[PDB]
């Protein structure tokens, strides 16, 4: 059950999953649940970082999304106990983020 | 009889404390293989 931590990565990736499951994934195998919250809220955002680029008809695909990654980005934040590296690493990925991406910098800094 | 517990007091003599600190929280379905609550008769209860 060490190993358990390979799909962490499989299950993030994916869009539509409930909080409470990967609570209790983490607690059956004794993992961590802060990390494994804050890298999700990471790939969250980096995904639709990632999502961008393809075409000029991205902007239409990403604004839709990103209200949805606002609501459910705020319902964990609650839900850690630790989370001076995830806003660490958020301020990081801000300063990493695009001038030009202002909706970007609206969900980060109501995040943090 | 005694003469088997040749085998048995070589294993009741190890001492443990990182087992009790440690609770799995495996589960299990544990529905499937008890009696439910019912009336049975006094007949077949003194018959077993």
């Amino acid at each position: 059950f060490l190993t358990k931590k390979d799909l962490i990565k499989a299950l993030v990736e994916n869009i539509d999953m409930d909080t409470s499951l990967i609570l209790e994934y983490c607690s059956t195998f004794q993992l961590d649940c802060d990390a494994v919250l804050q890298l999700f809220i990471e790939t969250l955002l980096h995904n639709t970082n990632a999502g961008q680029g393809q075409g000029d008809a991205s902007m239409d695909s990403a604004k839709r999304r990103h209200p949805k990654l606002l609501a459910k980005a705020l319902e964990m934040v609650p839900l850690l106990t630790s989370t001076k590296d995830l806003v660490i690493s958020l301020s990081g990925i801000l300063h990493k983020l695009d001038p030009y991406d202002y909706e970007m910098i609206e969900v980060v800094l109501k995040v943090i | 009889d005694e003469d088997n517990k040749l085998e048995v007091q070589k294993v009741s003599n190890t001492q443990y404390h990182e087992v009790m600190n440690l609770e799995p929280e495996n589960t299990l379905d544990q529905h499937s293989f008890s009696l439910p609550t019912c009336r049975i008769s006094e007949s077949v209860k003194k018959l077993m």
